């Protein structure tokens, strides 16, 4: 923790994973990997060794009225 | 403090009678059923073409067709009239599953 | 035999002053269709044979193909008692001929001959194929 | 065809009564299977945005634009993204159109201007497009191949450009005996004559079995199917619709007793509004809901219809296609939309669609065989050929309400005939 929050924010960044702000942090990463692009093997698994907290699994603007 | 405490029923889509389980139609009212679903359907079809003429002008309004829009700027009428018409829809899309579905779908 | 059905139409036309069109006579009388078609012509070919000029008037129906500008179509009409001649001329191949309707006292247009068959479906809904050329098989009421 | 046959016999029905007169049976329908399944939509949530479709389109779409600039302009390939171009160095691009025209009306008959620029625009920039390119022909929304070089305004120039193509396409198996399939569309029960009102009477008694002599009822024994296309009730203002729905109910009724009747939604017809249109619900037909050969459909309709397999809309994207360009001819229209692999390329920026995420299911996966359209002004057909042994009738249906016209598909010769309806009207010779 304090690492693997900023694994998470760089995941969320990158732009050849596709445009992610309105689904979840999972679906977005099992959406790259159908189509192969390259998931990289960490961000899977951070979202294992949790359960269904709102700060891991959830998009970084989750919140902010856009 | 009691506002929370309700649901799990919803009124008569006909003569408006609270009672128990989820049917859409009041047992007076029942006849008169496919002129009430005909009946809002024509609403949700205008809620569905007010969604997407909205949610595609940022888009062009921002410049770019293929990341994610930011603008919150107070003086749009675009900010916060893109934000009513998901609920609009989220309720009217919800009082339509009252009636069953039209079909099957795992075929 | 003859005299029942000559009697009803003679009796529905002359007198009640009404509009016969093969599918009325056909839920009338619990007959097929091309028979009704026959019954039809029966009675005309009777009647004007006998005394050539009675208050009646016939509409008759002509398919078959066409070509208009090298396509081939498929032209289906419903015809008055005058224009038969040059229709079947203009036309190609020739397919069905059979009569459709007889009148008393002459219409403007083809107006009443769908109110005609509308209503007498509408108090007889229960049966449309009984007197249907084509029994399907699959189509019986299931759910 | 189907008239060739129609006269291929005696003619008994100009005669006094009979004994027995002939009946038949129809024809058994022993395979079909429909595989519109991503048009279906069981959970239909809301809430997202339309980012997530342009880029899952560009991301599918290129590698079978890579893979044709190569064999179309030499395997010297200079592919290359849109940031990493050097000034006046010749150079293929790959990218996403969008056209930005002025009278195209935001929130607060052709749309053509004579000034409107194009943009290839990709995921990271954007970049201005002059040169040796149609101005008028083109869209927004085509996914395209392009050649050319960065000049010195930062605007480029264009010498060739490539889009998709056909997709591949498996051979179908040959039939034994010859069965027809009839496409009707738009009958605008509401409003629209009487003459209309005799020709749904004469089509409907004519498939039924109940007109004409053993010839036609021969010959309409084989019709196999029947496809309804949309736009079933035109309706002349919202704010008459209540009353329509009885009697489509009563004329799905009388369809239902013989045949197999296959029913599509439309422009106007009680549904939602985006494009996976979803079918119809059963409340609204009392009477024409106790036999099971009446189905339900929606939008997008593909099927398997004894072994040939087909594809249609209600003619949607191709007006569509039609205000925001400069082709005419309807057919046209229908093999270009064939030609850039997307049923729908404007979608969503002027007609509207679900926010889908996953996947854009409007790319062509494969080839089909038949592939109709909706509600066109005037009868058409034709047969096209792929690059590799591809082949494509291509059929606009007509719209009943004004012409009165009807298409038969043959499935072993694979032909479309057309076949008009017409009473007499208040016609008098003598003045
Ligand atoms: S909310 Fe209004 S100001 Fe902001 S991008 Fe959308 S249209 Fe433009
Ligand atoms: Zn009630």
């Amino acid at each position: 923790e304090e690492a693997e929050l900023e694994l998470l924010r760089q995941f969320d960044l990158a732009w050849q994973y596709g445009p992610c702000t309105g689904i979840t942090r999972l679906q977005r990463w099992c959406r790259a990997k159908q189509m192969g692009l390259e998931p990289p093997p960490e961000v899977w698994q951070v979202l294992k060794t949790h359960p269904g907290d709102p700060r891991f699994q959830c998009s970084l603007w989750h919140l902010y009225p856009l | 403090g009691l506002l929370a405490f309700a649901k799990r029923r919803n009124c008569c889509i006909g003569c408006r009678t609270v009672l128990s389980h989820q049917g859409a139609v009041c047992e007076f009212c029942q006849p008169r059923e496919s002129e009430l679903y005909q009946k809002e359907v024509s609403h949700l079809n205008a809620l569905e073409e007010r969604f997407s003429r909205l949610w595609t002008q940022c888009q062009r309004c921002q410049g770019s067709l293929h990341e994610d829009v930011i603008c919150t700027s107070r003086d749009c009428p675009i900010f916060y009239m893109r934000k009513k018409v998901r609920k609009d829809l989220e309720d009217q899309e919800q009082l339509l599953r009252r009636f069953g579905p039209p079909g099957p779908e795992a075929w | 035999a003859d005299q029942l059905y000559l009697e009803n139409i003679d009796e529905f036309v002359t007198d009640q002053n009404k509009i016969v069109t093969y599918k009325w006579l056909s839920y009338t009388l619990g007959v097929h269709v091309n028979q009704a078609k026959q019954m039809l012509y029966d009675y005309v070919e009777r009647k004007r044979k006998e005394n050539s000029g009675a208050q009646l008037h016939v509409t008759y129906l002509v398919s078959g193909s066409l070509i208009q500008n090298g396509h081939s179509c498929h032209k289906v009409a419903v015809v008055r008692e005058d224009k038969l001649e040059a229709v079947k001329s203009k036309l190609a191949v020739t397919a069905s001929i059979h009569v459709y309707s007889i009148q008393k006292a002459m219409l403007k247009d083809s107006g009443p001959l769908f109110n005609t068959d509308y209503d007498i479906l509408k108090s007889n809904l229960q049966n449309c194929s009984k007197f249907s050329a084509i029994q399907c098989a699959a189509a019986v009421p299931r759910a | 065809m189907f008239s060739e046959q129609a006269a291929q016999r005696a003619h008994t029905l100009l005669s006094p009564p009979s004994a027995n007169n002939a009946t038949f049976a129809r024809v058994p329908v022993a395979t079909y299977t429909n595989s519109s399944q991503p048009f279906r939509l069981g959970e239909r949530s809301f809430s997202r945005q339309y980012a997530h479709i342009y880029a899952t389109r560009l991301i599918q779409m290129r590698p079978f634009l890579e893979n044709r600039a190569q064999q179309h302009w030499g395997s010297g390939v200079g592919v290359k993204k849109l940031c990493e171009l050097q000034p006046e160095e010749k150079c293929c691009v790959v990218g996403t159109l969008f056209k930005a025209m002025p009278l195209q009306p935001s929130i607060l008959s052709k749309y053509i201007h004579p000034d409107d620029e194009l943009v290839l625009e990709d995921e990271l920039q954007r970049i201005k497009l002059k040169g040796t390119i149609d101005v008028s022909k083109l869209v927004t929304g085509t996914v395209l191949a392009v050649f050319g070089s960065v000049r010195d305004d930062g605007k480029f120039l264009v010498e060739d450009y490539c889009f998709a193509d056909l997709a591949p396409q498996k051979p179908a198996p040959p039939l034994d005996t010859d069965r027809f399939v009839l496409l009707v569309s738009g009958l605008g029960l509401g409003g629209g004559g009487g003459e209309s009102l005799l020709g749904t009477q004469l089509l409907v008694d004519v498939v039924t079995g109940q007109l004409g002599d053993e010839g036609e009822q021969c010959s309409a024994a084989h019709v196999s199917r029947v496809i309804l296309a949309g736009n079933l009730l035109s309706h002349s203002t919202q704010s008459a619709s209540v009353e329509a729905v009885k009697m489509l109910d009563e004329i799905l009724l009388q369809l239902s007793a013989s045949v197999p009747v296959d029913v599509m939604p439309g422009e106007f017809d009680p549904t939602n509004y985006t494009l996976p249109q979803q079918p119809l619900h059963p409340c609204m037909f009392p009477l024409a809901t106790a036999y099971s050969t009446l189905q339900l459909v929606t939008n997008p309709y593909q099927a398997t219809i004894d072994g040939v397999r087909f594809l249609g809309t209600s003619g949607q994207n191709v007006s569509d296609i039609f205000r925001y360009s400069s082709m005419e001819d309807h057919l046209e229209i229908l093999e270009w939309t064939l030609r850039v692999r997307h049923i729908s390329p404007t979608a969503p920026d002027t007609l509207g669609c679900y926010p889908f995420y996953k996947t854009d299911p409007f790319i062509f996966p494969e080839c089909p065989h038949v592939y109709f359209c909706g509600n066109t002004p005037s009868f058409g057909s034709k047969i096209i050929r792929g690059p590799e042994d591809q082949t494509v009738l291509l059929v606009t249906v007509p719209d009943f309400s004004a012409t009165q016209t009807a298409c038969l598909v043959n499935l072993r010769s694979l032909a479309c005939q057309p076949i008009s309806f017409s009473g007499f009207g208040a016609e008098d010779d003598d003045l």
